RNA sequence: CGCCUCCUAAAAGGUAACGGAGGCGCCCAAAGGUCCCCUCAGGCGGGACGGAAAUCCGCCGGAGAGCGCAAGGGUAGAAGG
RNA sequence: GGCGACACACGUGCUACAAUGCCCACUACAAAGCGAUGCCACCCGGCAACGGGGAGCUAAUCGCAAAAAGGUGGGCCCAGUUCGGAUUGGGGUCUGCAACCCGACCCCAUGAAGCCGGAAUCGCUAGUAAUCGCGGAUCAGCCAUGCCGCGGUGAAUACG
């Protein structure tokens, strides 16, 4: 995965929205186009709306879903099986 | 198994299955119809049903053309039948001398 | 139930024999036999009950094993499946996990062929 | 073994180096 | 007991790998076992064998704090 | 009678601790072990190699006592069972032998169980007896790998003079039966 | 179409109809004699494989089980094992 | 975001099922090409990917570089294995603004199918086939087991 030497990557433009929410006293739904962003320990408890290419999918974040990316919880593909 | 390619056209599972039904006419001769391929297409003047099939005694390669697709599929089958039958009985033609 | 829980094949070289424990490859095998100071060439059937208890004692304490390892791997997938992440989902369908193609192949995850 | 990365033979084929094939 | 159908019970020493020795009775005088109540993890208070982790995951990742506020 | 360590442990350590813990007014009211009844429900020997003389042997080594055979009360279809067929063994350990068995079960056997995480707290009767099932007989010090043809488990009943589950727990726990929760 | 069991059959016996329902034409060398011993089905709880039901442990359980076969009578203070 | 979907079907290939083989170690013999935010000797950290140093070279000078099969020695002993390397868990490295979908690589662990393949069917007549490795275009990286080349070792058989 991303190299330990370099950062733990978050788009800066979401981190701000996250930080702004901590201070003012949380919390509202946060639309984003950042499937690439890591979920970060300060994101826990939010419910972030992740774009999949069609919808912004609501994802409530938990302490167990921390190091993962955002897009891991907003499926890109519709599949109900064959025939 | 059974393979149909519909070229620059949209066709239904209904139509697909109908092709399987027609092609079945070949099962008459009781020889292995190996990996048969039906190709359906639409020229300006009408449809085309192409097919290439390998059997233990050779290959069936033929083509039907008609204003009507269903009719083209049939005309294909005729040619396939004729060839298949030539394969199956040509060997008998020289048991004397 | 020799070491640890499993009875490692006699007749064979102890370095190969130790591989017959879940969670111990070529590598971990090379490592136990140095740390307990015994010849990897010796057949298991030729081990001092001493050399054995050493081997046993080290390995059982150094590395997570047999059932206890499988439990973690299950627990690992357990959670991945329940947080509902994509790698979790692929498990949830028995499908491939590592971004492989599924238009053809993919048989080891799927099972042998399932006719339409 | 050309498909077993964990051997010499494996790494020559993959075009790489490592523990099992050093440089 | 009925004669001739029952294996004899004699004083017997069960020797464990911890180096424990048990004075008991068996149909075999000397036995060597790989484990016992004296050295088994579940028995030995709560000897957390190999995995004294405290999970460790996942809040407990911590590499690092270097993303900014 | 034999001096066997666990037997003595009962009279020395467990006896009194129990009288403390529940306050009995009578020497006979305090919980005793009555019998340990070991059963191999088997029937993997229904027809096949109905030589389970092999198992009767194994049990006879473990308990120091030769089991007697059990046979089916009624004929049963789906298990392939004609009435009168040898499907099980049962050896009834009492007194000294019961103690000797329990000693090794507690000291050596249960330790040797794969992924052993403690006996089951809930396997109690409600009239104060305990039952527990083994998956293999390699658990006992007497049975080596070398000598076994095929893995077979067993049922162990441990029968107490206790009237209640709560009392019987104390007895077995104090004797050293490891309970998980 | 002979034989057995129940009902009809009107509380002794008997009692008809092309009245209502079922069985027999065998079997068992033990499934016979005798001595000794043993007691069921079923319910709840507990117990590796093991399940509604295999075998084991506990409690309750007079007989509802068993008794070669139909039915009836009998029957564990045994006719049952 | 998709082109990477996955009840299925077909074509092309890779790697195998092993002892004329597999692993470890030591040791040989090519050719064609490529190379200035480019190839990178040599030293250092790290099991390693790689990281840090840092010399040379507009290159018949300097580098990619080790060719591999081969040779010597040592293990495996016919076992789904010291065959095979799929799948999965975990830990890392690098490119890149960014590796969830969806990169490659490394290491621990996992260690599938597969015991030579029905009907059918392909290639090749000599430095060919078979087997073995190396380069290049594209290109940040790379899903290349593809393609275009290059040598190494080196057969069988043709009545007709
Ligand atoms: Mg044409
Ligand atoms: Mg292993
Ligand atoms: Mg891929
Ligand atoms: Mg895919
Ligand atoms: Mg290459
Ligand atoms: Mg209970
Ligand atoms: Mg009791
Ligand atoms: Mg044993
Ligand atoms: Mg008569
Ligand atoms: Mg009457
Ligand atoms: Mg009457
Ligand atoms: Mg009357
Ligand atoms: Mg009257
Ligand atoms: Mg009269
Ligand atoms: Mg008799
Ligand atoms: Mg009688
Ligand atoms: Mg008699
Ligand atoms: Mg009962
Ligand atoms: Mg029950
Ligand atoms: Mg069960
Ligand atoms: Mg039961
Ligand atoms: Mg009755
Ligand atoms: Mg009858
Ligand atoms: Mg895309
Ligand atoms: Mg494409
Ligand atoms: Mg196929
Ligand atoms: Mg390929
Ligand atoms: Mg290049
Ligand atoms: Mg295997
Ligand atoms: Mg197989
Ligand atoms: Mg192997
Ligand atoms: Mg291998
Ligand atoms: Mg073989
Ligand atoms: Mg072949
Ligand atoms: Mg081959
Ligand atoms: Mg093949
Ligand atoms: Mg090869
Ligand atoms: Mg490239
Ligand atoms: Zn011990």
């Amino acid at each position: 995965p991303r190299s330990l030497k370099k950062g733990v990557f978050v788009d800066d433009h979401l981190l701000e929205k996250v930080l702004e929410l901590n201070a003012k006293g949380e919390k509202r739904l946060i639309k984003t186009w950042s499937r690439r962003s890591t979920i970060v320990p300060e994101m826990v408890g939010h419910t972030i709306a992740v774009y999949n290419g069609k919808q912004h999918v609501p994802v409530y974040i938990t302490e167990n879903m921390v190091g993962h990316k955002l897009g891991e919880f907003a499926p890109t593909r519709t599949y109900r099986g064959h025939g | 198994t059974m393979n149909i390619t519909s070229k620059q056209m949209e066709i239904t599972p209904a139509i697909r299955q109908h092709v399987a039904d027609r092609l079945a006419k070949l099962e008459k001769w009781q020889t292995h119809l190996i990996n048969p391929h039906i190709i359906l297409s639409k020229e300006p003047q009408g449809f085309v049903a192409d097919a290439t099939i390998n059997t233990p005694n050779g290959v069936l390669v033929a083509s039907g053309k008609h204003e009507d697709m269903y009719t083209a599929i049939n005309e294909l089958i005729n040619k396939l039948e004729r060839q298949l039958n030539k394969l199956q009985h040509k060997g008998e033609a020289r048991r004397a001398a | 139930a020799r070491i640890a829980g499993v009875e490692i094949p006699r007749n064979k070289r102890v370095d190969v024999a130790l591989t017959y424990i879940y969670g111990i490859g070529k590598a971990r095998a090379k490592e136990a036999l140095e740390k307990t100071g015994i010849n990897p060439a010796t057949r298991v059937k030729d081990l001092t009950e001493a050399e054995v208890v050493r081997l046993r004692e080290y390995v059982e304490n150094t590395w997570k094993l047999e059932g206890e390892l499988r439990a973690e791997v299950a627990a690992n997938i357990k959670r991945l499946m329940d947080i509902g992440c994509y790698r979790g989902l692929r498990h949830r369908r028995g499908l491939p996990v590592r971004g492989q193609r599924t238009r053809t192949n993919a048989r080891t995850r799927k099972g042998p062929r399932k006719t339409v | 073994g050309k498909g077993d990365r964990r051997t010499r033979r494996g790494k020559i084929w993959r075009g790489t180096y490592g523990k099992y094939r050093p440089r | 007991m009925k004669e001739g159908i029952h294996p004899k019970l004699v004083p017997a020493r069960i020797i464990c790998g911890c180096g424990n020795v048990i004075e008991t009775y068996s149909t075999k005088p000397e036995i060597y076992v790989e484990v016992c109540s004296k050295c088994h993890p579940f028995y030995t208070g709560q000897q957390r064998f190999v995995d004294t982790e405290g999970r460790v995951e996942r809040f407990q990742r911590r590499y690092g704090d270097s993303y900014r506020k | 009678p034999l001096d066997v360590a666990l037997k003595r442990k009962y009279y020395e350590e467990v006896r009194p601790e129990l009288i403390r813990r529940f306050g009995y007014q009578n020497v006979w009211e305090v919980p005793r072990l009555e019998k340990v009844v070991i059963n191999q429900g088997l029937g993997e020997a229904k027809e096949d190699a109905r030589i389970l003389e092999k198992a009767a042997q194994e049990l006879a080594l473990i308990t120091g006592q030769k089991p007697a055979v059990t046979r089916a009360k009624k004929s049963i279809s789906n298990f392939k069972l004609r009435k009168g067929m040898p499907i099980g063994l049962r050896v009834t350990l009492r007194r000294d032998r019961m103690w000797i068995f329990l000693e090794k079960l507690l000291n050596v056997a249960l330790p040797r169980i794969r992924d052993f995480r403690g006996l089951n707290p809930n396997s109690f009767d409600g009239r104060g007896n305990y039952n527990l099932g083994l998956r293999e007989q390699l658990i006992f010090p007497e049975i080596t790998y070398d000598m076994v043809d095929a893995l077979r488990g067993m049922d162990i009943a441990v029968v107490t003079t206790a009237e209640t589950d709560e009392e019987a727990r104390a007895l077995l726990e104090l004797l050293g039966f490891p309970f998980r929760k």
